[PDB]
């Protein structure tokens, strides 16, 4: 139960009772006042549609800052005054380094 | 000013054309190299188009 | 996640994950790509969701 | 919040705000 | 019930009904929703039933 | 009776038959 949809990448912890009805809840559940949180039900005999899935979401971003997270690619020597394909922390391109 | 305005207008047109190279136009980035180096060809075709 | 060398290829071929869907990047191509930060959000979700 | 494209090159515009 | 204007807000806020359960629709969201036909079935049911 | 989804969008497929 919530008043409006979440903005992207937003987290909510407040457990205030939703006042869906016109009657004020006054902080206590009852008529038209439901607990905002609900408990899952997971059993070893539950169906695949109800089986609990452990999920992870990975997000990447670059903020023109030092490239802290990189890959296992091995760096090579430095070449100057030659038309080469450079790759500086992902700055993929071609040109002459002088 | 009659001679200088022609040069100014041509320079403005060229500057606008150059600035137009840094627009997403709906893609994920304005740099073609980033699109080529991040996405596989089938997904990169849409951004390139 | 920051200031560490990553390896997404092993996560890709581990074959222990039911769903591996990436948006805006190619599973086999971010292996040689660099980012400033990586955020990992974890939770448990029902099968139909 | 929504952040400008100038400050983010590869990532999504939206950032954590909860 | 058809070809008329309904009012579910007063029914929800009447506070005279012991049980108000909605399946497949939000009780506070169908006020701005329109339906072609409305069926009303009424009878007497035991307390335990 | 039961009706196909092509005729009913919001309501239940089952219709009155008594
Ligand atoms: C950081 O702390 C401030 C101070 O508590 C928080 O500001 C409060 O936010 C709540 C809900 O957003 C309001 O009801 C309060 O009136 C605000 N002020 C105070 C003094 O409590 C702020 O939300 C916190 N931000 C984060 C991200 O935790």
């Amino acid at each position: 139960f919530r008043k409006s949809n979440l903005k992207p990448f937003e987290r909510d912890i407040s457990t205030e009772i939703y006042q869906a009805g016109s009657t004020p809840c006054n902080g206590v559940e009852g008529f038209n006042c439901y607990f905002p949180l609900q408990s899952y039900g997971f059993q070893p005999t539950n169906g695949v549609g109800y089986q609990p899935y452990r999920v992870v979401v990975l997000s990447f971003e670059l903020l023109h800052a030092p490239a802290t997270v990189c890959g296992p690619k091995k760096s090579t020597n430095l070449v100057k005054n030659k038309c080469v394909n450079f790759n500086f922390n992902g700055l993929t391109g071609t040109g002459v380094l002088t | 000013g009659k001679l200088q305005d022609v040069v100014n207008q041509n320079a403005q047109a060229l500057n606008t054309l150059v600035k137009q190279l840094s627009s997403n136009f709906g893609a994920i980035s304005s740099v073609l190299n980033d699109i080529l180096s991040r996405l596989d060809p089938p997904e990169a075709e849409v951004q390139i188009d | 996640i920051s200031n560490c060398v990553a390896d997404y290829s092993v996560l890709y071929n581990s074959a222990s994950f039911s769903t591996f869907k990436c948006y805006g990047v190619s599973p086999t191509k971010l292996n040689d790509l660099c980012f400033t930060n990586v955020y990992a959000d974890s939770f448990v979700i029902r099968g139909d969701e | 919040y929504r952040r400008p494209r100038e400050q983010i090159i590869i990532g999504s515009l939206w950032v954590f705000c909860g």
